[PDB]
Formats: structure tokens, C-alpha cells, sequence
RNA sequence: GACAAUGGUAGGAGAGCGUUCUAAGGGCGUUGAAGCAUGAUCGUAAGGACAUGUGGAGCGCUUAGAAGUGAGAAUGCCGGUG
RNA sequence: UAACUUGGGAGUCAGAACAUGGGUGAUAAGGUCCGUGUUCGAAAGGGAAACAGCCCAGACCACCAGCUAAGGUCCCAAAAU
RNA sequence: ACCGAUAGUGAACCAGUACCGUGAGGGAAAGGUGAAAAGCACCCCGGAAGGGGAGUGAAAUAGAACCUGAAACCGUGUGCUUACAAGUAGUCAGAGCCCGUUAAUGGGUGAUGGCGUGCCUUUUGUAGAAUGAACCGGCGAGUUACGAUUUGAUGCAAGGUU
């Protein structure tokens, strides 16, 4: 059985936010967690806010046993861009991609 | 300089075969059972080495 | 009245895109580089048809010859005897004899021997 | 046992009970063909054609009428606005072959 | 004749050429104008006479 | 009608020679044992996949050559380093590794592809008369 | 056209240097938004032939009908004022198929306004008869007068 | 039935495919139109069907008529994304 | 087996190599300019390692059939150690 | 037998607006929930955003730039395959492995062998180290009027035609 969580556009780029779902995919919950608490990069908290609210629900919704759930699926896919400007040198702009990120999390007892 | 030719997805993901980062180095803390950063304070019971910090 | 684009040219460049199915990378997925690619896949496949035939002869002229040296004898005169003794059997049928059973092409090539 | 026999400007090695395409002969499905162009039986008595073996002969039974896959040729000759394309399906009779002789 | 039926006298309707519409027509590209010159040009070609 | 028949890894069978250099030509001996290891002389020859034999040259160290090639046959290599030429004679290289003459010999007649590589890694030379093959069981081949 | 489009006045940008394609004005037709190359302009699409053809083409169009046996004359229409119920039962009574030509001799008010809401029936006079009209109906239902009439002009 | 021809740039000639709209006839569609997606389908080519999924209201076919009727390139224009 | 006449529609007016008869140049040039022929241009296929212009030869389509051309036949690499 | 949101007005929408310019002046982008707002009570994770249930609804995979939702491009999983090899990336030949279709002398992959220097333009000649294109999509070029000439068609004919 499986239960699911969604961040819709975060604004962190979806090449930052991959690294660290590289790490929790196909983990344990607990181990997960610990590594999303240990892991230095911007994107660990919300991806862990992802990864509780998931477990939240497996609990809630569908009365799994949160000591039993892997990490089924962990992944980031491209949002909406912000586009924005700098101004350069000799009065020309370049573009700013702002990327965000929609990060699925989906946890699994496996049965 | 500029690149003569565009990089193909291929090459982009070869190139990227090494772009990572790695698991911390973490181990359950032998106080209150938490995973903690070898050789850090355990941040969530506060202890190391046995003591309160 | 006004004629907007509409579908057939998607229609069209899906069909040349789906005829470049198992490509390499751009090649199977762009439109440009995979007609392109199409049309040297036509040409080429038109001159490798003709090419197979040349191919498919000179394996069984090697063929032969291994065979005919085997009895002693040069593909070169074993077709002459061949030839001289009225036998008709073409290349491909020799080679996939000395292949299958030895004892009919050692009957065929002392016929040639004969004739010689 | 195993004869060469002619047909459509080709040479076939057949079997008793084999399966053969060939070029479109003037049959119809279900009916029975026979080769009378034998250049070679081969087997325990082997004969030798020069170049047919004469009153030898092949009976097979016409199984299939059909058109072989379509072949898509195409050419063309850069920087010269030329090019062709044409479809093309060649016709071809199976057969069971039923006896040798 | 019917209005679901109709048809023209044999010959006396022939549809018109258009150029410029790809290498098969034969009047693809250049347009049957052949390759540069005055009278390769839009408006091009000199006065009659 | 397709007939053809192809041969494959299931049903290819090579077979060990040895062949004595003693008192033959080394361009001869050469391109007859690169026939032998492509495998030109089986009825089954495959062109896609090696259908050759084994070879082993005994007696590298008494192959001969015509006119002056023992002085004037020279064989040059390049370092990929500038000014990197280095040459040796075919005397030589007779002297001092025969093995190695024999080998790219008979190397130079096989197709550069990766099926010839393959085909040219089942020869075996030796500047004496011994060779530590018993276990395959090699027979004699006569040249020619 | 690129003339009529608003605006387009000024040179985008300089001929040399900048790096783009050339362009002389915002509204050629290459550019979005820009004026249209040719494309429809107002006209009409109405021409002439002789006039003995004309009559021809009248008198075959009639001759179909009488070949087809899609022609029935009647003595006249009597109507004191428009039914268009009374014609439908007098159209179902002559047997007439869905698409019928009524040709009077003259502008018959009463005969109009009954069979004018009927789909299939249209109403005409002698000097109105014309191919359209003629080939779409499937019958030609004509009095007596009116007959008479077309066949004086025609 | 025979036997003759069939490389081709500029260019001439011919026969066709497909697109939008109109007329007439004849049809389809909430028991699911167009569009989109996939498929191992058919035609000598342009191209034409069929099945399933998506979709949710319009669309084929025949004959004829009329054109803003077919794009891969213009350091093309606009958008999106590398 | 063409030819000519009349009428509708063109494109073309930068040519190249090779061989050969000549001028020019220096019995120089992958030079240049005329005459003659072929090929390329607008011609794929085989040979000449690769190689528009050389040698053979003009591809309507299909075949895992046969004979030849130039050129070849020890191995690469088809065919004479 | 006019357009249907890159079209049609520059402007379907709070447009001569935003924006740019000292000024004259230049000058955009941007339509669509659903039949009905019935526009998601309530519970759960979260500061929120966002989500998972529940419910409304024919449909929420119609939940607010909310009909459909192509391509480029970016991800996750996987059947086959790949770390001795020299690649205009295919084509022809071909084992092994994995599947099973509009059922057709099937589909996916590809050890290994032969052959093979993109396309367009412009050129005597271009793999050309000449030109052009980052990619995908849309848009983007012999038309119409009036005369002339020729051919076809049709009517009438020493007449024909307004
Ligand atoms: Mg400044
Ligand atoms: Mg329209
Ligand atoms: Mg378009
Ligand atoms: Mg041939
Ligand atoms: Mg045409
Ligand atoms: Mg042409
Ligand atoms: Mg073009
Ligand atoms: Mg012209
Ligand atoms: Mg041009
Ligand atoms: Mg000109
Ligand atoms: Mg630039
Ligand atoms: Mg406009
Ligand atoms: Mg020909
Ligand atoms: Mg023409
Ligand atoms: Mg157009
Ligand atoms: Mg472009
Ligand atoms: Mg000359
Ligand atoms: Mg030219
Ligand atoms: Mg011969
Ligand atoms: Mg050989
Ligand atoms: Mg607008
Ligand atoms: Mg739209
Ligand atoms: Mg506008
Ligand atoms: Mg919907
Ligand atoms: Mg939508
Ligand atoms: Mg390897
Ligand atoms: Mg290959
Ligand atoms: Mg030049
Ligand atoms: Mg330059
Ligand atoms: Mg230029
Ligand atoms: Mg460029
Ligand atoms: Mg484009
Ligand atoms: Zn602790």
C-alpha cells in the first residue's frame, strides 16, 4: 500500500532539489529522515516537510504503519519559471531563470 | 571561446556521472537512539561522548 | 477564405520522425536530423540492395573454393569442369551441397575432374 | 533426400514436406505445380543433371498467393532538388513441397 | 443534370499551375524563373521592344 | 529464396596446427597461416564471426628471406612523440625477438576490424622447436 | 497589406552591425502581426454569356424536367387567401416529391404566401424561371397559363 | 499476346494527392464529433483507413465550384525550451 | 529514323578536365586563347588506395540466379602461389 | 463560398493603455471552470505554500489564465545492450536474449561483418576550412483588376455581340 505527498512549486531549482532526493530514494522512513536532517543543502527541509506529510497521511488516511514504509518513489519535476533580468555592462541584460520544483514523495509498506 | 557545438543530452550526462553528493557521515547516537554526525554533539538529546553539553 | 495551417503538417513530420524510430538521440526525436537521416537510410538501402547480391555470390565462390581445395582442386577449375561436364547448378546451390552433404559434392567435382 | 530444381531465373534446394517462395507462378491457391527442371537429387543414389535430370521432377501444392513486404525506395541527389520515391511489393507463391520424383 | 451531378464539357476547365510549391512540380524554389539576372527578379525584365 | 547457411558460436569448431618456419619464405608462410586463422579454408566460412583455427609457428628463429631483406628490410615505429622514429631491421629483429617478426607478419594480413584482432589473437609463435601446447592437442599442418 | 497595417513606419534597426537580419519595417510580412502578401481583396465574381445560350440553357433545364417526367400542368390555382395547409394537401393530393417549382403566370400573392413556409416548395413566375431554381426542383408543377407563357418566350 | 522505351540540373508538358470554404445529394455523432496519442494496416507517390486510450460537440462522404491551399532553410518574425 | 514549317512556353550568355591541332607564355603552369573529340556540368554503378573532368559502363522496380567490361586472381580482398 | 485569438482593428481583455522618448513620436502582451458556483463543510501533515482524504459535480485526471493539451526540453522505472574501442551514426548481413501483433514468409534489442565524408544555397568544381539554420511550434513569398495574345470549351454563323 502506498501513500503520496506533493509540494507544488517550490522555488528551489529542480537540479539542486534532485541531489538530495538521489540520497532517499528507496530508503527506510527513519533512515530518510535522518538523512534529510543531516544533509546540508537548501533543499533538505522541504523535502523532509514532504517526506512527513507523506508518512502523515499513510498513517491518517489508510492506517499504515509508519515503522514498516520505504521510500517507494522520491522525485522532482520542473515548475513554472520566474523569469527575471540583471543588468550587465554597456546597458545589456541577461536573463534569470528562478526554477521551482513540484516534489513528489511517495512511501510504500509494501504489501 | 564558445563551444563550436551544441552538447548533445549524451555528453551532458556522462559529464554529470560525478556530480553528487554522498549519505552524511551519520550513526545512531548511543544516548537517546537518534542519528547524529560522527564526532558532533547529538543535537537532539544534547549529548556526547556520555555528557550533557 | 482563410486556409490556417491545421494538422497535416504534424501529421507529415510525425510520420518521418516514427520512421526514424531507434536512432541516435537527436536523429530520432527532431524532425530535421531525422528526415535527413531517412534519406540517406533510402539511398543507402537502395545501393544495399543491389550491394547484397555481390556479397551474397562472393561467399559462396569462398565457400566452393574451401571446398574444392579440400578435394584437391581450384575453384577456378573446378567450375571449368563444371562447365565443360554441362552441370548448371549455380553457386549458391554448390556451396549449401559441399555444406550439407560432402559425399554429392565429391560426386559433382569428379565429374568436373572427368570433364577436364 | 534433397533435389535443386529451377524456377523463376533461381535454383532452390528443397525437401520432401519443405516450405518454398518463389516467383509468382501461373497457379492458383490449393492447386498442385510441378518442376520439371531438376538439376541435381541428392541423397543415398545421387543424380547428376547435364544440365536437367531428365523425367525427374518435384509436385508441390500451392499453399499461398501473397505480396512480399513493402519496400520503400528512395533516392535522391544532394544540392540538386531530385529525388524519388516509390513503393513496391513483390509478388510470391508458397508451396509445400509433396514428393521428389 | 443535377446540382449533386454537375459536370463540366470534356477539356474546357484545366486547373492552374502554381510555382514555388516544393521540388516535385517542377516549378519548386526558383519558380521557373532559373537562377539570378534581371529577369530572375520580382518586377524584373526589361520594356517590350 | 534464402538458403544460406551461417555459421555461429553453436556450431563452429577450431582446431589447433603447428607449423614448422624451418626453411620457409616469411611472407608465404605468412599469408598461408593468415588464411588458416580467418578460415578461409572451411566450407562453413562465416565472414560476421570467426570460423578459423588456431595456429602455432615453431621455429621463428629459421624463417628466411630473399635477396638483402635480412639488411634492408627495415621496420619503423613512431612514439607519438616528436622526432620519435625508431627503426630495426628485419635481420635483425630475426635475431633478437622472431617471435615478434612472425607475429606482425602475419598481422599485417588480417583485417584491421575487431573480428580480425580477435581472429590474429589465436596465433602462437615460438623461436624454438617446443611449444607449451600439448594440452590442445595441435596437428601438424603441411604448407601449400 | 504592409501598407494599410498601423504603424511600420521607421527602420527597426540599422542595416549593418547589430548582429540581426535585416528589416526595413515592423509590419513586412515575415513579422507577426505584419501586412498580409496578397490574400482576398473585393471583387466580384459575376460574368456574362450570350444570350442565346442563356435561352438554351432555359429550355434544356425545362426539357430535363419533361424528360424526367418531373413536369405536371394543372388548370390553375384558386386561392382566396394563403393557406398553407391547403397547399401541402393539394401538393400531397398531385403527388408531388419533396422538392417542387411552382411557376405562375404572373406574381400570384395567395399562391406564394401558402406554399412559402413549406420546406422544398418554392414559387415562382414565367418571366422568373431561371436554371437554379429549375434543376434543384425534383417537379415542376406549372399552370396552364404560365405554361403557355414560357413557351411563348422560350 | 508480342517487343520497345523509362539517369537527369535550368526548363517545357501531363496526371494526381492533401488543406479551408460553398452548392446539391447522401450520411455519421453523448451507445461519444473534431483534435491529440499509440499500433505489427493499405496504396506506385503525395497520402487513405481501422483499433484502443484521451477528449466532450461537432464532422465525414460523392459530384461540382472557389482559394489567405501544403515550409526546412530568408544572420526570416513571435512564443517556448535547451 | 529522322527532318522541315507554323504557333504556345522556356531556360542559357561564369564553364571544367582529359586527349589532340595551333597561337601566347619559357616546346612553364591545375596558365591563357582558338580548332576537333570525349566526359563532368546534369551521371549513379565497377576500376584508378582515397580522387567531378581519366578507363569501363548509362541505375523503371524486386531476386540469397547466370555471362561479361575496364581492372584483376599470395593475404588484407572475389578469382591462377 | 470575409477573420476566428501569432488571424481579424494596434486594441475580442479597463489600449492608444503598460512601456520607451526632452519632445514630436513609437507602441505591446493578455480570450475559454462548470449546465448550475453547486467554487471543495470536516479530518490529517505543514508557520505558510502545498498536499492526502472526505464531499459537490456527469467529469475535479473541470479546483481558478481552471475546454482540449502537440513538440522541443526535463525526470522516475524498466526489457535488450555497452568499459581493447577510431564512429555524418545509417544501411545491408547477422547470432544471442526478451516479447507476441491491424497474424503478417511478426515486434524490441543488437555480439560481430560489408558498405558509407549531413542538408540547403552557390558554384567549373563544395565533406568542405564558402553561405545559412541552437532546438521545437506557429506565422512567412507569382496574387487580384483591367487590357493584349494564344490554346481548349461552348453557342450562333456571313454574321457574331451588346
Ligand atoms: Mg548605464
Ligand atoms: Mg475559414
Ligand atoms: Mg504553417
Ligand atoms: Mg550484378
Ligand atoms: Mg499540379
Ligand atoms: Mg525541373
Ligand atoms: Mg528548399
Ligand atoms: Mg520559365
Ligand atoms: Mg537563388
Ligand atoms: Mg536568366
Ligand atoms: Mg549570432
Ligand atoms: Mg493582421
Ligand atoms: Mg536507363
Ligand atoms: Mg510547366
Ligand atoms: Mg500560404
Ligand atoms: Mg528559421
Ligand atoms: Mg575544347
Ligand atoms: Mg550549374
Ligand atoms: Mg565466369
Ligand atoms: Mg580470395
Ligand atoms: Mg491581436
Ligand atoms: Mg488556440
Ligand atoms: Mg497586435
Ligand atoms: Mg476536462
Ligand atoms: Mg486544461
Ligand atoms: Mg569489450
Ligand atoms: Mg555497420
Ligand atoms: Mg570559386
Ligand atoms: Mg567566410
Ligand atoms: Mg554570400
Ligand atoms: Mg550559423
Ligand atoms: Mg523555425
Ligand atoms: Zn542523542
Amino acid at each position: 500500500m502506498e501513500a503520496k505527498a506533493v509540494a507544488r512549486t517550490i522555488r528551489i531549482a529542480p537540479r539542486k532539489v534532485r541531489l538530495v532526493l538521489d540520497l532517499i530514494r528507496g530508503k527506510n522512513a527513519a533512515e530518510a529522515i535522518a538523512i534529510l536532517k543531516l544533509t546540508n543543502k537548501a533543499s533538505s527541509p522541504v523535502i523532509e516537510k514532504v517526506l512527513m506529510s507523506a508518512l502523515a497521511n499513510a498513517e491518517h488516511n489508510y492506517d499504515m504503519n509508519t515503522d514498516e514504509l520505504v521510500v517507494k518513489e522520491a522525485y522532482a519535476n520542473e515548475g513554472p519559471t520566474l523569469k527575471r533580468f540583471r543588468p550587465r555592462a554597456q546597458g545589456r541584460a541577461s536573463a534569470i531563470n528562478k526554477r521551482t520544483s513540484h516534489i513528489t514523495i511517495v512511501v510504500s509498506d509494501g504489501k | 571561446a564558445v563551444p563550436k557545438r551544441r552538447t548533445s543530452k549524451t555528453r551532458k550526462n556522462k559529464r554529470r556521472t560525478h556530480f553528487k553528493i554522498s549519505v552524511p557521515g551519520m550513526t545512531e547516537c548511543p544516548n537517546c537512539g537518534e542519528y547524529k554526525l560522527s564526532h558532533r554533539v547529538c543535537k537532539n538529546c544534547g549529548s556526547y561522548n556520555g555528557e550533557e553539553v | 477564405p482563410r486556409v490556417k495551417g491545421g494538422t497535416v503538417t504534424r501529421a507529415r513530420r510525425k510520420k518521418t520522425i516514427k520512421l526514424a524510430k531507434g536512432y541516435f538521440g537527436s536523429k530520432h526525436t527532431l524532425y530535421k536530423v531525422a528526415k535527413q537521416q531517412v534519406m540517406k537510410s533510402g539511398q543507402y538501402a537502395f545501393r544495399d540492395r543491389r550491394q547484397r547480391k555481390r556479397d551474397f555470390r562472393k561467399l559462396w565462390i569462398t565457400r566452393i573454393n574451401a571446398a574444392a581445395r579440400q578435394h584437391e582442386m581450384s575453384y577456378s577449375r573446378l567450375m571449368n569442369g563444371l562447365k565443360k561436364a554441362g552441370i548448371d547448378i549455380n553457386r549458391k546451390m554448390l556451396s549449401e551441397i559441399a555444406i550439407s552433404d560432402e559425399k554429392a559434392f565429391a560426386q559433382l567435382v569428379t565429374k568436373a575432374k572427368d570433364a577436364l | 533426400m534433397f533435389a535443386i530444381i529451377e524456377t523463376g531465373g533461381k535454383q532452390i534446394k528443397v525437401e520432401e514436406g519443405q516450405e518454398i517462395f518463389v516467383e509468382k507462378l501461373d497457379v492458383n491457391e490449393g492447386d498442385t505445380f510441378t518442376f520439371d527442371k531438376v538439376l541435381f537429387v541428392g541423397g543415398d543414389s545421387v543424380k547428376v543433371g547435364a544440365p536437367t535430370v531428365e523425367g525427374a521432377t518435384v509436385t508441390a501444392t500451392v499453399n499461398k498467393q501473397g505480396r512480399g513486404k513493402k519496400i520503400t525506395v528512395f533516392t535522391y541527389k544532394r544540392r540538386k532538388n531530385s529525388k524519388r520515391k516509390k513503393g513496391h511489393r513483390q509478388p510470391y507463391t508458397k508451396l509445400t513441397i509433396d514428393k521428389i520424383n | 443534370m443535377k446540382l449533386h451531378e454537375l459536370k463540366p464539357a470534356e477539356g474546357s476547365r484545366k486547373e492552374r499551375n502554381r510555382v514555388g510549391r516544393g521540388v516535385a512540380t517542377g516549378n519548386g524554389k526558383t519558380s521557373g524563373r532559373g537562377h539570378k539576372g534581371q529577369k530572375a527578379r520580382s518586377g524584373g525584365g526589361v520594356r517590350p521592344g | 529464396m534464402r538458403q544460406t547457411f551461417m555459421a555461429n558460436e553453436s556450431n563452429i569448431e577450431r582446431k589447433w596446427y603447428v607449423i614448422d618456419a624451418e626453411g620457409q619464405t616469411l611472407g608465404r608462410l605468412s599469408s598461408e597461416v593468415a588464411s588458416i586463422l580467418r578460415g578461409k579454408n572451411k566450407v562453413t566460412y562465416t565472414p560476421h564471426v570467426d570460423t578459423g583455427d588456431y595456429v602455432i609457428v615453431i621455429n621463428a628463429s629459421k624463417i628466411e628471406f630473399t635477396g638483402n631483406k635480412e639488411t634492408d628490410k627495415v621496420y619503423y615505429r613512431h612514439s607519438n612523440h616528436p622526432g620519435g622514429i625508431k627503426s630495426i631491421t628485419a635481420g635483425e629483429l630475426r635475431r633478437t625477438n622472431p617471435e615478434r617478426l612472425i607475429e606482425n607478419s602475419i598481422k599485417g594480413m588480417l583485417p584491421s576490424t575487431r573480428l580480425g584482432e580477435k581472429q590474429g589473437k589465436k596465433l602462437f609463435v615460438y623461436g624454438g622447436a617446443e611449444h607449451p601446447h600439448a594440452a590442445q592437442q595441435p596437428e601438424n599442418y603441411e604448407l601449400r | 497589406n504592409r501598407s494599410a497595417v498601423s504603424g511600420g513606419g521607421r527602420k527597426p534597426w540599422k542595416q549593418k552591425g547589430t548582429g540581426r537580419a535585416r528589416q526595413g519595417t515592423i509590419r513586412a510580412p515575415q513579422w507577426r502581426g505584419g501586412g498580409i502578401v496578397f490574400g482576398p481583396t473585393p471583387r466580384s465574381y459575376a460574368y456574362k454569356m450570350p444570350k442565346k445560350m442563356r435561352r438554351l440553357a432555359l429550355r434544356s433545364a425545362l426539357s430535363f424536367k419533361a424528360q424526367e417526367n418531373g413536369l405536371t400542368v394543372v388548370d390553375a390555382f384558386n386561392f382566396e387567401a394563403p393557406k398553407t395547409k391547403e397547399f401541402k394537401n393539394v401538393l400531397s393530393t398531385l403527388e408531388q416529391p419533396k422538392k417542387v417549382l411552382v411557376v405562375t403566370e404572373n406574381e400570384d400573392v395567395n399562391v406564394e404566401l401558402s406554399a412559402r413556409n413549406i420546406p422544398g416548395v418554392q414559387v415562382t413566375t414565367a418571366q422568373g424561371l431561371n436554371v437554379l431554381d429549375i434543376t434543384n426542383a425534383d417537379s415542376l408543377v406549372i399552370t396552364e397559363a404560365a405554361a403557355k407563357k414560357v413557351e411563348e418566350v422560350l
